[PDB]
């Protein structure tokens, strides 16, 4: 598998639906953090969970 | 060794997928096989069964149990076995299969396929 190409873009918080809790990767913290995702999908840095997010974005050194 | 293979697969297939989706796919993914591999991913499994077959005969090892050294890092896999031993031969069968699995298109339509129809 490859690293998600959007892991370092800012999370898309715009509103296009009722808000849901998702995680995005924060490069300046080498962690996935929870945020209010609005469903606009301006980029794919938004995952149903922490595990999925680490999986897709954690930098292997 | 089954347990290592799974560890290896779990690490290369896309994140959203799971081992079960690879357990019964195409004509060869999973236990046994027949016919020709239907697509690219099936080809990975076909070449894996081949590899296990050449190791059991040509080199007298028990593939599904063989113990070995393998390292998972940087989204890749590395076999440390002595270039020639059975644990090394076998590790290479699994490594290239795992790497093949991650780089292959997973066709939803080919999972759990009808064997009597598509594998003759
Ligand atoms: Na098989
Ligand atoms: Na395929």
């Amino acid at each position: 598998r490859k690293r998600h190409p959007d892991c370092d873009k800012p999370p898309d918080t715009k509103i296009c639906q009722t808000v849901v809790r998702a995680f995005y990767y924060k490069p300046s913290a080498k962690r996935c953090v929870q945020f209010r995702y609005g469903g606009c999908n301006g980029n794919g840095n938004h995952f149903k969970s922490d595990h999925l997010c680490r999986c897709e974005c954690l930098e292997y050194r | 060794n089954l347990i290592n293979f799974m560890e290896m697969i779990r690490y290369t297939i896309p994140c959203e997928k799971t081992w079960g989706e690879y357990a019964d796919y195409g004509c060869y993914c999973g236990a046994g096989g027949s016919g020709r591999p239907i697509d690219a991913l099936d080809r990975c499994c076909y070449v894996h069964d081949n590899c296990y077959g050449d190791a059991e005969k040509k080199h007298k090892c028990n593939p599904k149990t063989q113990s070995y050294s393998y390292k998972l890092t940087k989204r890749t896999i590395i076999c440390y076995g002595a270039a020639g031993t059975c644990a090394r031969i076998v590790c290479d069968c699994d490594r290239t299969a795992a790497l093949c699995f991650g780089n292959s298109e997973y066709i939803e339509g080919h999972k759990n396929i009808d064997t009597a129809r598509f594998c003759q």
